[PDB]
């Protein structure tokens, strides 16, 4: 588990020097940009259950044999299996935006996930068609103009979508 | 490694649930103080070279035998005094590291983990290093709430020493 | 060799489902998993909390810690289920618990520390106390961790913990490493003067204080003898028919 | 002692007296020692009941005589159960401080009952006196004064 | 039970160490958040009776069959409508409870624990209660950052419903 | 269980099933101001946490000197280290009680089954509460500090802190 | 321990160490003959198993209405799901008792330590056996009723089906 | 997967012993009943198309709002009614599967495993499917002991629904 | 203890579910088998005294040294022959016990549990008892399917002997 605050410590320990002033001016922007990050996470987790089924209205409608008899999402515990861990993508992507660095994402969704997904027999590439459909709905909710004072969240929007692209790369 | 943003994650990860408002609140608290913690980092980084040689000659005062007794463990010749400013200079690094992280994590992982094992083998008495850190916490010249913040972590290294 | 006698299980907390994951409190323990590594702080916490269950925190010390098994855990060569076997079948644990406690109480103390449940009745403690005797202590610890209640509930790679103690005292705290019957042998209640005051007016001292003689000395022997006499005959004395009751020759 | 004080101040139109509030305060202060006495009597249930019953049969052999009521194993088991019941009520009275639990569970109609059962009252009373002597020997001295005085109420109320 | 002050304790207790500055930081965060959270509690307590009967007649609009079908679960006669304002009135209690606690704990322990077990047995469809809570989060009249505050816990009950 | 000042005034308010009154919210509003002072105060205990325990152990053993003399239950070296680990666990949970502001997290760990083990082991139970009082004499001496802190009346807060030690001594003795 | 009608007449016959008599085998021949009815009784109970529990919960809580009102031990939601998670365990083991034909499998699970937990938790023990009787009123109403089935006297099975509920209510109250 | 022939195996395999006469007896029982169970399979397979459209128009009767309310979940337009005969037609498959297997295994593994998870997410109320299955168990036209046979597994799916 | 009615219970109890139709099938099998098994019990009980002395003098034929060698273990004098009819007479009891139970349970719990421990200590060769049981299974005079019924449990004791 690493951070933005702790990773700029950990490489600074490996070189064994004191922290420079332009690293502290970098972290001062992280504290300054910190409030926005909290707001983004709050909206994702409050619409967390609404994202997953709305991704499941397209993850299964686009590849309709998966549900149909024979596919690996066919029976009912198999169907509840790809809602049990469609949300675990959201459970750890929201941990990554909170920490601000994807080093907590790559131990849980990216570490051994591509190994089980050929051991089980599930289509690995049929996950990353719908994690992209989560990202299309996650940054849409995140960018909402209602109930929040206007501010620039562009850094979060593009590197929020970078966490989904890392979440799709190690499965496909 | 231990950080209030990390501690919100590892608590919510072992439950298998999302980030509630209770993990979210903890993150905000770290951010708010963090404004006064980075004040304490620049106060120690700018006064770094005064504080190291201010400390390694203060420990020679209270322990004058450490410059006299011939032993590798001791700082009799110049090689010990070269390893003097290395070791005490390692402390101000990790103290400044745990300042900007907000937690005791870098202090817990780099400095005090297994410190009782190493000080027994090389016979380095931990009463030496606690005498240098009392000199640092009284002579950093920091003021306000940043003075309070800098001290906790110095005093946290003191209790782990003894 | 011989199969287990069937013992009755009492109703306890953990025989129940307790549905759901998002619903339990904060106070369920952190279910530290070697598969979750991500850092060394998680690595050191997994080692330290695995010592917590086995040695009840205070003992971990420095000397008790087997540094080579912790050397191995970081590498990942040995599973956590294998790692608890190294701590439990270790003579640093033998002198601490196993010699000191009894075969009937050892069953109670190692189920709370390795399986995280208290024994149901005394019949369960009676049942495993035989499996200790013929197979040895490490043969019995092997039988606890091979057992299917362990692998179903904890698994291969999860440190143990108390399952479902919603309203119960913590097991390292309610149970010491030795009980009261053994307390004079490992403890120092003999030499501390605070306890001999309690002992002075104790009913057991009055049986010791009496001189040779009195039947109160043999009162404990009189309860063990039993053999109570029959009551008087129901049949009335008057009918007896004493004149014709005598047999000639 | 709270129920009796409340009903006594209920018979009058006024509140609880300062004297009675001192009584409740002193009862609270002695309540922990009374729980200790109840702890000892709970844990000594078996041998106290058996020693008291056998002291009764040493004093009064009429009940276990074949003309008597407690003739036979089952009858003498019910005899020891009656002594168990009375020791339980004595522990309740030691805890409460009143004798209203002793009274309205086991005193109030016991004469007519043991008249209809054929059982002599005085032998019950002698058995409870034997319980008083046994529990007096088990406990601490003025603690035994406390326990034996509730036992004394039961003994005097049975006769 | 789950609270940012509690979550600092149970994290530091399972490690067997003291309260570090990382455990402490979470508590500090709550006070700034907790100043705006108690604003949201008075906004719901004062408008409590308007919000309950505002909600239990909004669910009758979108589900008109619930007042018509004769069943024990259905709110056909007055008994169901008496248990209508009880159940929806139970929700605004626990939402106001989790506001002043700062965490989702009272919401996690009183309301949503075992909710899938009870709604299957009594055939209460969870689409009913989520329709009432959408009426509450749009008609509480709260403004500012406090309007964000009630809006998380209402939406947290929504996701646990479905 | 883990309760708070914030959560316990919820939990009895749930048992009566009413909305929270305005004078309970004015009570909790007083608490928010108090909390900033407490954090500063509780940080002083944990920073002097290791210094308290041995300075209590300079008197816990000097006053009852048979305990470390041969025969006492603090005699041998793991028995001596056994006491220190437990001694700090009093401070580990008293500091949790001042943080939470209510002793309901204290009574599950130091007060629940502690008086039962302390007659099962053979240790003097009353010889603990002579030195937990010596911790309280050193804990409130450090917390009540005029150096490095802007003067604010902490007397109201201090009283709560002192009591937690008295609850910690009552259930052991 | 798990016993039967077939195995219990073995187990006492082992303790006396004799061969099984012919009138015990004529007794067991009636058990095989009456055996078919037993299977049918279990089938109707388990198919209406979930319908019994809530219909008992439509009276277990309506008759003692403080239990779900704020303060009672069936108040909050996990708590409410707790007395449906083990209202059915009564039915889970009563149906095991009718299948085995002897209550020796019933008394190890619902009758063994249940009266001990029910004063440790704080739940009303007597408020269980008011509704287990309400289960028995609905269980023998379903088992007794015949729809599209051949009619035979089921009194022996029914009277002693209701004896298993009365044993299930006696050790809780 | 759960079958009386399988249940004899998995019981005897976990003991590590051979097949005794007690596992053998269980296998024998299936045959007496498996002769009447295959009677129930042909009774449902031949009347399959009458029973599906007999069911999916019976649920529209008791729940008329399900064809009126515009929702992805509801069967308002033709796409829901296309997924109506799919879902109810899936039930008669698994009921006929568990008939010829003799056990509840295929019913336990294909249909009811994780059914509480899926009906909460898609908001499909389980009161809909239990209304269709009551229509099936009353209108299959089966008689004799085979009429008992389909009536258990239909009612077993009913209890797992609620 | 092992019985097809018990094996249905202990399978369904460890899953925590009710009695399905699969658990029931094992019980169903017992009644048809149990009608022919009680035929085998009366065939052995009525011919009990002929079968014991028919067996204990058949083992003396194939092993004539067992009546000649003087040892506590051997049946040289009358005390061994008194313990001869006890031991072989114990076998026909447990065989008749496992007949009416339908399972191998009473045979598994009374006779063969720990039989390798006892025959090693007292030096009783298990080739003796298997020679008596071959005499029983050939001379019981039973016919039909009941002749198969006693023939399994006798042969089950044979395999557990060796
Ligand atoms: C200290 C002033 C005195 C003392 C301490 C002492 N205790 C032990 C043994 C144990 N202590 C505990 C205490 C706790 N367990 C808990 O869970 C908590 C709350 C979190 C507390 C406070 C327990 C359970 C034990 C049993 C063994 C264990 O460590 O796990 C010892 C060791 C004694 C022995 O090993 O026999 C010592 C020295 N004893 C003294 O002499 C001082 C008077
Ligand atoms: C008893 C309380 C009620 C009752 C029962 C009853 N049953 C029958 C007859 C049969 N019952 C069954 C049941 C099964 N046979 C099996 O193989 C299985 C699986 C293990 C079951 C569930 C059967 C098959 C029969 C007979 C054969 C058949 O039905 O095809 C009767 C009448 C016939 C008989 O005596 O067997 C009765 C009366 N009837 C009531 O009214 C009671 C309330
Ligand atoms: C649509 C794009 C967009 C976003 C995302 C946005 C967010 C946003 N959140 C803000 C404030 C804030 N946001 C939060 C949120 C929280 N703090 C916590 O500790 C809680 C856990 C959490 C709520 C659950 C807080 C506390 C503030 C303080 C300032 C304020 O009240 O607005 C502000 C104030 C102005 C600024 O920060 O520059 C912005 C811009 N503004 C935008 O235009
Ligand atoms: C990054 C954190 C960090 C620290 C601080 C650290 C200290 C450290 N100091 C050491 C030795 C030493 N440490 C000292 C320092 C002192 N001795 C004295 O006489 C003085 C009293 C005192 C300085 C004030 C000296 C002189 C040596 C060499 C001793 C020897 O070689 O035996 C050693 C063993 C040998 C070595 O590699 O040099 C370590 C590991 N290591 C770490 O990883
Ligand atoms: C197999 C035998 C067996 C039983 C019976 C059993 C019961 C049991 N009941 C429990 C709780 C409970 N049980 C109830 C029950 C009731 N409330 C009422 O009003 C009703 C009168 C009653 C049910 C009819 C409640 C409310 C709780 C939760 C109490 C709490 O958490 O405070 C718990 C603690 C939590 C858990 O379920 O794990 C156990 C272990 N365990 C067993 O192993
Ligand atoms: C808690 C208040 C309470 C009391 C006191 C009580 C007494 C009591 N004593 C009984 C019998 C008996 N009681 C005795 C008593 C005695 N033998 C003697 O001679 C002695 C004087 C005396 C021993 C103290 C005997 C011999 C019987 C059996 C008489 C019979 O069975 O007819 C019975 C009828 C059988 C039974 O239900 O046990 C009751 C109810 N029940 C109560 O609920
Ligand atoms: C403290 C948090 C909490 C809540 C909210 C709660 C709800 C709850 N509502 C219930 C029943 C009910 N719930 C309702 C409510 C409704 N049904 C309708 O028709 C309307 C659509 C809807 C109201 C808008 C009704 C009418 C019943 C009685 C149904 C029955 O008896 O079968 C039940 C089962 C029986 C009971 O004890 O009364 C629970 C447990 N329990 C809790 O512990
Ligand atoms: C969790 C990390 C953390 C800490 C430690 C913390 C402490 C803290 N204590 C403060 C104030 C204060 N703290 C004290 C405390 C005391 N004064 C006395 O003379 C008494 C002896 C003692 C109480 C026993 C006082 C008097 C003030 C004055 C300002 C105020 O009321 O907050 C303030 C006000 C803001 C500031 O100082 O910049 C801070 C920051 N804030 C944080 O975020
Ligand atoms: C092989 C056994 C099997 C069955 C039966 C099954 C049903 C099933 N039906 C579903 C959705 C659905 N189910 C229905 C059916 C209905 N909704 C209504 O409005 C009507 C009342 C009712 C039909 C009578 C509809 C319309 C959907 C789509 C709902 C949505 O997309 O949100 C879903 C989730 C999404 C999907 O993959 O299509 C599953 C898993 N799955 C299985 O594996
Ligand atoms: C209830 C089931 C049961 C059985 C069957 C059983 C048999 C049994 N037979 C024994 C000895 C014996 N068994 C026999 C029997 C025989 N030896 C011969 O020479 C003949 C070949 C053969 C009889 C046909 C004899 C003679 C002894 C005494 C041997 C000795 O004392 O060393 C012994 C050891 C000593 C004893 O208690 O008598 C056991 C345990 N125990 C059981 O619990």
């Amino acid at each position: 588990t690493l951070d933005v605050f702790t990773k700029v410590v950990s490489q600074a320990d490996s070189r064994g020097e004191f922290l420079s002033n332009e690293q502290l001016d970098a972290l001062a922007n992280v504290v300054k940009e910190g409030n926005k990050r909290l707001d983004v996470v709050n909206r994702i987790t409050s619409n967390a259950s609404a994202i997953v089924t709305n991704a499941a209205r397209a993850l299964f409608e686009e590849q309709p044999q998966l549900i149909a008899p024979g596919g690996n999402a066919y029976t009912n515990r198999r169907m509840a299996a790809c809602l049990r861990d469609m949300e675990i993508i959201l459970r750890y992507v929201t941990y990554a935006i909170l920490a601000g660095d994807a080093s907590v994402l790559d131990d849980r969704c990216l570490n051994g996930l591509r190994e089980t997904y050929q051991a089980l027999g599930t289509p690995g590439s049929s996950v990353a068609v719908g994690v992209q459909k989560m990202k299309d709905a996650a940054v849409g909710i995140a960018n909402d103009p209602n109930g929040i004072t206007k501010g620039d969240c562009s850094q979060l929007i593009s590197e929020v979508a970078s966490y989904f692209d890392r979440a799709a790369a190690a499965v496909g | 490694v231990k950080t209030p943003i990390t501690e919100a994650i590892a608590a919510a990860d072992t439950q298998g649930r999302f980030l509630g408002n209770t993990e979210l609140q903890s993150a905000r608290g770290r951010y708010e103080r963090a404004a006064a913690s980075l004040e304490a980092a620049r106060g120690l980084t700018s006064n770094a070279q005064r504080l190291i040689d201010g400390a390694t000659q203060a420990v020679y005062q209270k322990f004058p035998y450490t410059t006299q007794t011939p032993g590798p463990q001791f700082a009799a010749d110049s090689r010990g005094k070269s390893k003097c400013a290395r070791d005490v200079g390692h402390y101000l690094r990790i103290i400044t590291y745990s300042l900007v992280a907000g937690g005791t994590g870098p202090l817990d992982e780099y400095l005090i983990a297994g410190l009782a094992e190493i000080n027994s083998t090389f016979d380095l008495s931990p009463s030496w290093y606690v005498e240098a850190l009392k000199h640092i916490k009284a002579n950093h010249g920091l003021s306000g709430q940043a003075a309070n913040e800098a001290n906790t972590y110095i005093d946290y290294a003191i209790n782990a020493l003894s | 060799a011989l199969p287990l006698l069937q013992y009755k299980p009492s109703s306890q907390n953990h025989r129940v489902t307790s549905f759901g994951a998002a619903d339990q409190n904060e106070d369920t323990p952190y279910i530290y998993r070697i598969e979750d590594v991500s850092s060394y702080t998680d690595i050191q916490n997994i080692i330290w909390a695995s010592y917590r269950q086995v040695f009840s925190e205070h003992e971990i010390l420095k000397f008790n810690r087997q540094k080579t098994l912790e050397s191995q855990v970081k590498n990942g060569s040995i599973s956590v289920r294998d790692f608890i076997r190294g701590l439990a079948k270790s003579e640093a644990f033998y002198r601490l618990v196993v010699s000191v406690n009894n075969n009937y109480r050892l069953v109670d103390i190692t189920l709370k520390r390795l399986l995280g449940r208290s024994s149901y009745n005394k019949d369960e403690q009676i049942a495993w106390s035989i499996v200790i005797g013929t197979k040895g202590f490490s043969g019995f610890v092997d039988a606890l961790i091979d057992s299917e209640e362990y692998t179903k509930n904890f698994g291969e790679n999860i440190v143990p913990y108390q399952r479902k103690r919603m309203e119960g005292r913590p097991h390292n705290l309610v149970t010491p490493r030795y009980g009261e019957d053994f307390q004079e042998k490992a403890g120092t209640v003999q030499t501390d003067w605070r306890f001999t005051l309690d002992k002075f007016y104790s009913r057991k001292s009055q049986e010791k204080q009496l001189r040779e003689g009195d039947p109160r000395k043999f009162a404990d022997l009189a309860a063990s003898v039993g053999n109570q006499g029959n009551y008087a005959q129901r049949i009335s004395a008057f009918d007896i028919d004493y004149l014709n009751a005598v047999p000639n020759r | 002692i709270v129920t009796k004080s409340i009903v006594n101040a209920d018979a009058e139109a006024r509140y609880l007296s300062p004297g009675e509030l001192d009584r409740i305060k002193s009862f609270v202060a002695g309540g922990q020692q009374r729980l200790r006495i109840a702890q000892a009597l709970t844990d000594n249930r078996e041998r106290l009941v058996k020693q008291a019953g056998d002291q009764l049969f040493q004093k009064r052999p009429d009940v276990v005589s074949p003309g008597g009521n407690a003739y036979g194993q089952e009858m003498t088991a019910t005899c020891l159960r009656d002594l168990d019941y009375y020791l339980r009520l004595v522990t309740y009275g030691i805890v409460a401080g009143d004798v209203t639990p002793i009274e309205e569970i086991g005193v109030i109609g016991v004469r007519e009952m043991y008249k209809s059962l054929g059982t002599p009252i005085e032998a019950v009373g002698e058995g409870v006196r034997a319980l008083k002597n046994a529990a007096s020997t088990l406990l601490s001295a003025e603690d035994a004064a406390e326990a034996g005085s509730y036992f004394d109420y039961v003994v005097g109320a049975l006769q």
